[PDB]
């Protein structure tokens, strides 16, 4: 794959370029998708800076500090998990993201955060290909920084409850045929199928949940 | 089915009418001669329902009585299996997404968001027709 | 025996038990409620824009907006109240309460049910983010007209999004009427025969047929204007003829179209009014012939719309016009006659389907009225059109809308609706509508064109343009009581633990359960006549309605 | 675990189900205050601040309802 | 109960009538500006080179009786001939749209463009969305067969055969007409 | 026409009308009955109340008071 | 061969399918609903916290009191783990049954003083908010187990 993907696509091209020359420049500067992140965080963040005796703090020692918070709170997150939920157990076997609401909200909410600063940073490209203002789109990189993430929070947890609970549902049933009779006094039922034993009048005993994926459809 | 086929014939019948008329009533009378747009319309109109109605007669001369053309029947009829009526699915929404990135990449002339866009719907129809017929894995 | 119940159904329901479950699924009840909701959602948009256009209407001057947005605000006003909350609203009810009526568990196809609602929900949203663009949306008519549509006049990126979001939710309609003639086909009772079935399940058959008519000549006109944008096609240009052309076409369309959003309405209320009169609905077999009369017609007139031109054959489609006239007026009677001599009792649907007989009566007047060429040809292009198609338009779908919303919000939920603010709603509703649009006729009379954004004060019609924005901030102000009714009485309000919650029902949709169980029954009853439920409920009364049923 | 319920949270045993409230309604409240904060130094313009303003509004509405909501028993 | 009268079949005649429509709309976009060009309304640096145009149309033709032979075997269950017959319609229905492209690109090569003409743009206009059509049709072929080769043999993909199979008969005889009135009748 | 006057009419007109349309139509009596004064007897049907929490004769205590 | 009472109609199934007029409810309880809701989320997640359903009773005990609550009892889907409170205001009479299954658990610790704090809420003329109070103290009482 990457033989052909290097033979069949160009990256780079230095010659359409020139020498460096601090008297010219273009207009697309970005980095490669890495560190599109902090350049985004540069560009919308506001120009607060703090001017007292006989010195200068600029803007940009924001984007310093706020860099090594991220650099920071990614490798000490297992200790951080640990205390908040005071579980010290040695752990085997691996768990479903939709099993552990909370963190998987965390992580959707963190995706999301990293998404709209990678996009803020081809702010240029995007204003100039989908005809949208370049104003409008710093504005609209900077307020989202702030909602989307509990947004997609919220989306996120109810999304995977939802999820628990069709796994019960086909746990407590069996799983849907799709197949529809009449019953001769007018009345219309599904025909689903048992995952288990049955008991005297048909209806299948209800399973108990063991943390493995059940199956949803009849071909499978 | 016997009235089905009656519609569409009923329909079929006054779009031929009209369309000839207005044919022969713009031929003359007109500013121009025939009027191309409107006549065009109205044969292929007609011809739409004929298509129906002819199909829906022959379907009706190739079968006997069902419970449902007859009167006269009662509920203990029609005791039996009913077809495959698809539970929960999740595809149609990523081929409506799929065809809506197409449209907005054929608004805004972008012809690589248009072949993104086409893999797409293809990527989701072809998982929308498999869906009831990929077998077990085979591990 | 005593029998154990609770005290109060449960309000919302468990956390995480929608929201999955709206992603994947595939009944037609859910499907209708998503319908219903954001259509709602968009007509607040449209309804938002046209106070935008009344507040600047009045007192002459720009004082605010200018003629680029005010060009807009009509525009997408008219795209989003005709295309995105009036064609999908018809697909709402269908799903909501065809299968119930015909006695099946399901719609024929139900995966392209779901897709045609996404398709919908999409192309609307494409269509409406024109806004965001530094140019602003489409500026042209509605009706986007024949070399003003062009790439040199108007070459904004707004007309592309509205090209391409037309085109998608037209895809999403004609999947959608396919899937509701398959199934009033195939999936049916055992039995019950075609002249057994109720008149909306009728109306929305016809219906399905003109869409499938209509909206692929829409595509083909859509796509033609497209590579004349984005290629220089010279399919428009009025060196061929390209200007009558467009106009062919898009009238070819656009007719059927509010004939489309005009049937099933009609349907809603007559299957409202035998409830509520006590009485059988008058002339079944007449309101079908009519019905069909009316489809029929509905093609072979389009040119109505093209009489300033001086391009047509005005005499055929004006007497084909007046032709038309008359099947609508059997179906008056007919409904009239329904409630003549019954037991009247007046609840919000009643009240809702009264305000729709008298507001469309004096439509379709100044409609008729309209049909004339001689008349035409002074009162074309003015207030005097646009009071017209407003009350059609507002009496059928936002009357017969409300009278459904009231009517079947029940068999959908369970509860039931405040009455007090239904009542006020209808008067607000009422008194703001005809104080918003009646002095119109006489303001379009006299000289003033519509689509104007400024005028002078030393021409005449001031105060009436005041009197109108006064009365457009009056049907404004008379939404709260809705939402507010509909934020309430969906998780408190009246529990129904019966069938019927409006005595006297009809159709077979009144015979299970009020909140119906997923495959939407679990007995059926013996099908005779069209009235399965009264029969059901009153069996000592078939041998009076087999006996006087034909005095007249 | 800290604790919610298994008809609420069918997999409550099986990992971290329940944030405390608290944690929820103060962080609206900060995320509210940064951004009416964020309109310090006017750039030429005044298109920007209804919007921040709105969504300000917005928030505090959603959280002062949950407040007052569960300060009156209607949740939970 | 199974109401016999099958439903995949009402759904897409239903739909190929709607098709039928939005082809009635591009007739009508052809027939207007051919009655204002006067005279030799092909404009001069076009030429329709008759010796090509009637080999594809054959070769559609003759797919057209293929499939139906496919369907033929389909009704009885078996299917290998399913197979080989609907291998062979892909076959020939591929090569009718390359000689189609081939032809596109000869007359594009000393002639007409969609942008330098009325009739280029009507002419091009009018048989890009048979070819679309056309090709869709292609990748229908492609995904029956690969469901007929996943699983086991039932009535249901019998039905998929039979409404694919008429849903071809039906692009086939809408160009028999477009390819009438564009190259006879002039 | 005097602006201030279009204005206050534009502004006042919608706001009177919904106050006095509300004080005819909410000040009324709805459909549910009227709630039971424990001075009066009893004559409403017998009322069973369950839980219906968990899903799926012999008497183990008693109590008594009378008020 | 029943009366039901003028547009209740017995279906193909053992259902009963009635109507009502369109002016009236299906209901007919006489306390406001903003009370029935609060007798519900008690009545609810008290018996969600002891595992035991828990059910009030209002009609009348024209009888030996305690015979007849016990023979109410018997109308709980799960009888044998459930608490009854019954009340009847005219014989200003309360009683508490219990199930056999539900015992060993801190029952007959609680139900005196939910009786006591009923009557003590009744001796003002608040029955649902009487009704509520007892609910309370004794879900919170019971133990689950
Ligand atoms: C702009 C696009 C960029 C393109 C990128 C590059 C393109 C390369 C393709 C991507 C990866 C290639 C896969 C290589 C495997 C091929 C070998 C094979 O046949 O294995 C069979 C393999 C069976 O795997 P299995 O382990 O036996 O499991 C069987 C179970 O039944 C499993 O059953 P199941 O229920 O779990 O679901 C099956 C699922 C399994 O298929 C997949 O999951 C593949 C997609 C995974 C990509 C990652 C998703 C990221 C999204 C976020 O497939 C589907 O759901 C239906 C989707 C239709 C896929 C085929 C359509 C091709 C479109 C061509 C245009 O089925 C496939 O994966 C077929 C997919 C590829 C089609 C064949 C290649 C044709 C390429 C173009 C032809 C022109
Ligand atoms: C004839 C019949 C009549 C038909 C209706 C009449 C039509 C009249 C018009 C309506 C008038 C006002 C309506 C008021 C609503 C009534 C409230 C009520 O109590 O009913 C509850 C009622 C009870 O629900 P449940 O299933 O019994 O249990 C709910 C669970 O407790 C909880 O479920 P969960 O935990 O799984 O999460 C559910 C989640 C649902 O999340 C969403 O839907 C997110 C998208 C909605 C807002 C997006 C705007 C941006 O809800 C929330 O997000 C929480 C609050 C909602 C946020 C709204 C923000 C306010 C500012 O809900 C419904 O039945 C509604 C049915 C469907 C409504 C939603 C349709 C949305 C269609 C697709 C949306 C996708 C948009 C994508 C583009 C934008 C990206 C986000
Ligand atoms: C223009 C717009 C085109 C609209 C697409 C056609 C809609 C047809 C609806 C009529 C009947 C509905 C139906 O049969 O339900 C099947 C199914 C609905 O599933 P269901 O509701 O669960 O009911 C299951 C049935 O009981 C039983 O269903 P089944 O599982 O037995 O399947 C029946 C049969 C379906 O029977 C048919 O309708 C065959 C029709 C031939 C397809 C030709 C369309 C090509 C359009 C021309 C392109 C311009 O499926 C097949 O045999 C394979 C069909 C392959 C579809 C090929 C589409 C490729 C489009 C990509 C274009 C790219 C090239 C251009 C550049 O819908 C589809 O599979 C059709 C795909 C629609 C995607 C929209 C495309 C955007
Ligand atoms: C009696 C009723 C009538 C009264 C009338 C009015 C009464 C008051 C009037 C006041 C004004 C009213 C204005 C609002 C109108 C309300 C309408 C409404 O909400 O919908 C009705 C209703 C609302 O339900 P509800 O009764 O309020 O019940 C709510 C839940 O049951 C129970 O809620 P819950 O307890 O589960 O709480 C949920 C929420 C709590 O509730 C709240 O407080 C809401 C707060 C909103 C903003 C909070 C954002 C936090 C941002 C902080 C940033 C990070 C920190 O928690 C969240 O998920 C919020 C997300 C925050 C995540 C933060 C976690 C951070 C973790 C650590 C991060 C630290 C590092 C930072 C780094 C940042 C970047 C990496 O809707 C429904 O029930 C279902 C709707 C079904 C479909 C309808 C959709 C239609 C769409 C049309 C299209
Ligand atoms: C939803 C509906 C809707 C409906 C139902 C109608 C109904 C009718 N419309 Fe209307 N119309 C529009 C929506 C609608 N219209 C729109 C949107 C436009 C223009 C939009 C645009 O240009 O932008 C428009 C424009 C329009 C025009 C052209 C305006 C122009 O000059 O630009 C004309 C006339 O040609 C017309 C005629 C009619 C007629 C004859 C009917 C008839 O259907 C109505 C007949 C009805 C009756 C109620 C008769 C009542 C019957 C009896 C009581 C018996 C009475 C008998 C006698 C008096 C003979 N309409
Ligand atoms: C189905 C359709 C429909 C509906 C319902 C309406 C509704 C209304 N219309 Fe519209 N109208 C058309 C269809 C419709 N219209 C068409 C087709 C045209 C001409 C098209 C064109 O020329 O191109 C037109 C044109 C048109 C014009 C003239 C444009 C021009 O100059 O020519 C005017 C105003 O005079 C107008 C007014 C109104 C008013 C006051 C309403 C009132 O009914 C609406 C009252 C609504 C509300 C106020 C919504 C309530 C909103 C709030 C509560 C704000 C809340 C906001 C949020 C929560 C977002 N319409
Ligand atoms: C809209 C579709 C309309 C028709 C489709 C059939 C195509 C017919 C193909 C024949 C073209 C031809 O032969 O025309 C030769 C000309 C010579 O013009 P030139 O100026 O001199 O050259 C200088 C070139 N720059 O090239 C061209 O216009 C280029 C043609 C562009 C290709 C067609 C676009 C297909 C896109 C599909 C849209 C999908 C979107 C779906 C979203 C809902
Ligand atoms: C964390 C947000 C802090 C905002 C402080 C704003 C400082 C403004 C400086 C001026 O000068
Ligand atoms: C919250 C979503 C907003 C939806 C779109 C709103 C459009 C606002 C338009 C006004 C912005 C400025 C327009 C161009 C400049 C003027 O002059
Ligand atoms: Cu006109």
């Amino acid at each position: 794959v990457l033989g052909l993907m290097g033979g069949l696509l160009q990256i780079n091209p230095i010659w359409n370029l020139g020498p460096y020359k601090p008297s010219q420049v273009s207009a697309g500067s970005q980095p490669d998708f890495y560190m599109m992140w902090t350049e985004g965080l540069a560009r919308i963040w506001p120009p607060w800076e703090f001017y007292f005796w006989h010195h200068t703090i600029p803007a940009p020692v924001w984007v310093a500090v706020i860099m090594g918070l991220v650099f920071v709170l990614l490798p000490a997150y297992p200790f951080l998990e640990k205390r908040f939920t005071g579980d010290y157990a040695h752990h085997n076997l691996l768990q479903r993201p939709r099993d552990v609401p909370v963190r998987t909200a965390i992580g959707a909410m963190a995706i999301a955060f990293y998404m709209v600063l990678t996009l803020a940073a081809m702010n240029d490209i995007i204003a100039l290909k989908f005809h949208i203002s370049l104003n409008a789109t710093t504005w609209i990189g900077r307020i989202g920084m702030v909602i989307l993430p509990p947004f997609v929070y919220f989306i996120t947890y109810r999304w995977c409850i939802g999820l628990q609970r069709s796994d019960r549902s086909v746990l407590e049933h069996g799983v849907e045929t799709g197949i529809i009779k009449r019953l001769p006094h007018g009345a219309y039922i599904e025909l689903h199928q048992p995952l288990g034993p049955v008991d005297e009048h048909g209806h299948p005993i209800p399973l108990q949940y063991q943390g493995a994926p059940l199956p949803k459809r009849m071909n499978k | 089915m016997h009235i089905e086929a009656r519609l569409f014939e009923i329909l079929t019948a006054f779009f031929a009418l009209a369309a000839v008329v207005y044919a022969v009533l713009t031929a003359m009378f007109a500013t121009g001669g025939v009027e191309w747009a409107g006549t065009t319309a109205l044969v292929l109109t007609t011809g739409l329902t004929l298509i129906t109605g002819t199909f829906f007669r022959f379907v009706a001369r190739r079968l006997d009585t069902r419970p449902e053309d007859y009167e006269d029947a009662e509920i203990s009829d029609g005791a039996g299996e009913l077809g495959f009526f698809a539970p929960h699915s999740w595809w149609p929404i990523l081929i409506s997404l799929s065809f809506s990135t197409a449209a907005v990449g054929a608004a805004l002339w972008l012809p690589w968001l248009i072949a993104a866009g086409v893999a797409f719907v293809i990527t989701s129809v072809c998982g929308l027709v498999f869906e009831y017929y990929w077998g077990p894995e085979k591990h | 025996e005593l029998e154990a119940r609770r005290p109060f159904p449960e309000r919302m329901g468990p956390k995480g038990n929608l929201i999955y479950k709206l992603i994947t699924t595939t009944d037609h009840k859910l499907i209708g409620i998503m319908y219903c909701v954001v259509c709602f959602a968009f007509f607040l948009v449209g309804g938002l824009m046209a106070l935008f256009m009344r507040t600047e209407l009045a007192m002459p001057g720009l004082q605010f907006l200018s003629n680029e947005q005010f060009n807009q605000l009509f525009t997408m006003h008219g795209t989003v109240m005709l295309l995105f909350y009036a064609t999908p609203i018809v697909f709402g009810f269908a799903n909501l309460v065809l299968p119930l009526q015909i006695g099946a568990p399901d719609v024929a196809f139900p995966r392209l049910n779901a897709l045609s609602f996404w398709l919908f929900l999409f192309g609307a949203l494409i269509a409406i983010a024109g806004f965001i663009t530094p140019g602003g949306a489409a500026d042209f008519g509605w009706t986007a007209y024949s070399p003003l549509t062009d790439a040199i006049h108007s070459p904004g990126a707004g007309g592309d999004l509205w090209i391409m979001g037309l085109a998608v939710g037209g895809l999403g309609t004609i999947l959608g009427g396919v899937n509701m003639i398959t199934t009033v086909v195939c999936m049916r009772a055992p039995g019950m025969t075609m002249f057994r079935m109720p008149i909306f399940t009728w109306n929305i058959l016809v219906t399905s047929i003109l869409v499938l008519i209509a909206f692929p000549i829409l595509t083909a006109a859509l796509f033609g204007l497209a590579a004349d944008r984005h290629l220089g096609a010279h399919i428009y240009d009025p060196a061929n003829g390209g200007v009558l052309l467009w106009q062919h076409l898009f009238w070819f369309f656009g007719h059927p179209e509010v004939y489309i959003i005009a049937l099933p309405f009609f349907g809603i209320v007559s299957e409202i009014f035998p409830v509520f009169s006590r009485k059988p609905i008058f002339g079944y077999t007449t309101l079908i012939y009519a019905t069909l009369a009316i489809a029929a017609l509905s093609v072979a007139v389009w040119a109505h719309h093209m009489y300033a031109t001086g391009a047509v054959l005005l005499p055929f489609f004006s007497f084909m016009t007046f032709l038309i006239a008359v099947p609508t007026g059997i179906k008056f009677f007919n409904w009239i006659g329904t409630m003549w001599k019954g037991q009247l009792t007046f609840e919000t649907p009643m009240l809702f389907s009264v305000g729709f007989l008298i507001t469309f009566l004096l439509g379709g007047l100044s409609g008729v009225l309209l049909a004339s060429p001689p008349l035409d040809f002074h009162v074309t292009d003015s207030y005097f059109v646009i009071a017209h198609f407003h009350y059609v338009l507002f009496g059928t779908i936002v009357f017969a809308t409300y009278a459904g919303i009231y009517f079947w919000f029940p068999k959908m939920t369970g509860r039931l609706l405040d009455e007090r603010l239904g009542k006020l709603h209808f008067w607000l509703t009422f008194i703001g509508f005809h104080t918003t649009f009646l002095v119109q006729h006489w303001l379009g009379d006299e000289g003033m064109p519509r689509r104007y954004a400024d005028y002078l004060p030393t021409d005449g019609f001031t105060t009436l343009n005041v009197i109108s924005t006064v009365g457009a901030f009056i049907l404004g102000v008379s939404m709260l009581p809705f939402v507010w009714n509909v934020f309430k009485s969906w998780r408190y309000g009246e529990p129904v633990t019966v069938d019927d919650p409006w005595g006297y029902g009809n159709s077979l949709e009144w015979a299970t359960s009020c909140p119906p169980p997923r495959h939407n029954f679990t007995e059926l009853p013996r099908i005779r006549s069209e009235r399965p439920a009264f029969e059901l409920h009153y069996p000592h009364m078939v041998e009076r309605m087999r006996a006087e049923a034909h005095v007249g | 675990h800290t604790g919610v319920d298994v008809e609420d949270v069918p997999s409550a045993e099986w990992g971290w189900s329940h944030m405390p409230i608290g944690v929820m309604h103060i962080g609206g409240l900060l995320s509210a205050a940064f951004l009416l904060v964020m309109m310090r130094g006017n750039h030429v313009g005044h298109v920007e601040d209804w919007f921040l303003i709105g969504f300000a509004a917005v928030i505090v509405a959603l959280v002062g309802r949950n407040w007052w909501l569960r300060r009156r028993g209607w949740i939970r | 109960s199974l109401n016999r009268p099958n439903m995949v079949s009402v759904g897409t005649i239903v739909w190929l009538s709607s098709e039928l429509m939005f082809f009635a709309g591009l007739f009508a976009m052809y027939f207007t500006a051919r009655a204002q060009a006067g005279g030799a309304w092909p404009p001069e640096p076009t030429e329709l080179n008759l010796a090509l145009a009637v080999p594809v149309t054959l070769v559609l033709i003759a797919s057209s009786f293929t499939c139906q032979m496919g369907v033929f075997a389909a009704e009885r269950g078996d299917v290998f001939g399913l197979r080989r017959w609907y291998v062979i319609t892909f076959l020939m229905g591929l090569f009718f749209v390359l000689g189609q492209g081939y032809e596109y690109i000869h007359l594009v090569e000393h002639g007409t463009t969609i942008p330098g003409s009325a009739y280029g743009s009507v002419f091009y206009l009018a048989t890009g969305f048979h070819g679309l059509h056309v090709i869709g049709g292609l990748v229908a072929f492609v995904l029956l067969l690969a469901r007929t080769k996943m699983s086991k043999f039932t009535p249901a993909q019998a039905t998929a055969a039979i409404v694919v199979s008429y849903y071809w008969h039906f692009v086939d005889i809408v160009w028999i007409a477009l390819f009438a009135t564009i190259y006879f009748v002039r | 026409m005097s602006t201030a006057l279009t204005h206050g009419l534009i502004g006042g007109v919608p706001l009177v009308l919904f106050a006095v349309l509300a004080l005819i139509f909410l000040t009324r009596k709805g459909p549910h009955p009227d709630t039971y004064k424990m001075s009066d007897p009893w004559t409403h049907a017998p009322i069973l109340w369950a839980a219906e929490e968990p899903r799926e004769v012999v008497i183990g205590g008693g109590a008594s008071g009378k008020w | 061969e029943l009366d039901l009472p003028y547009g209740s109609a017995l279906t193909s199934s053992g259902r009963i399918s009635a109507v009502t007029e369109p002016g009236e409810l299906s209901v007919h309880y006489p306390f406001p609903t903003m009370d029935l809701v609060v007798l519900d989320d008690a009545l609810k997640y008290g018996s969600r916290a002891a595992k035991a359903r828990f059910a009030v009773y209002i009609g009348p005990l024209g009888a030996d009191t305690a015979a007849t609550a016990r023979e109410i009892l018997a109308n709980v889907p799960t009888p044998e783990n459930a608490v009854l409170l019954a009340v009847s205001p005219d014989q200003r009479a309360i009683e508490v049954v219990y199930g056999a299954d539900v015992k060993g658990r801190g029952i007959e610790s609680a139900a005196p003083l939910g009786v006591s704090a009923a009557a003590a809420s009744f001796k003002e003329g608040n029955l649902i908010d009487g009704l509520i109070s007892a609910v309370r103290v004794m879900s919170a009482g019971v133990s689950p187990a």
